[PDB]
């Protein structure tokens, strides 16, 4: 398990880094636990969150993408073709740095 | 905080 990513996304202040990894470990458990509600499968691009404490960090983004997250028009969408355990790696892998 | 819509 070593992602481009998540390294990236390490490389980012202690505070950022919180920040940023709180909520992408956020949008891989709601679909994990919930892997039947297709509403935690879309993340709309223009959402205040997302695209203020999210998209702007370095790594975050491609932390989606490896988890299996499509870029759509106006949504990342978490497509049925995706893998749980790809998102399952990468969730464990930012869970590790934020314990770390 | 709404983090979906």
């Amino acid at each position: 398990s070593a992602s481009p990513a998540v390294a990236e996304l390490c490389q980012n202040t202690p505070e950022t880094f919180l920040e940023a990894s709180k909520l992408l470990l956020t949008y891989a458990d709601n679909i994990l636990r919930n892997p039947s509600d297709e509403k935690y499968r879309s993340i709309r691009i223009g959402n205040t969150a997302f695209s203020t404490r999210l998209l702007p960090v370095r790594g975050a983004v491609e932390c989606l993408f490896e988890m299996g997250f499509e870029e759509g028009e106006t949504h990342l969408i978490f497509p049925k073709k995706a893998s749980v355990e790809q998102l399952q790696k990468i969730r464990d892998l930012i869970a590790i740095e934020r314990s770390s | 905080d709404d983090l979906y819509g």
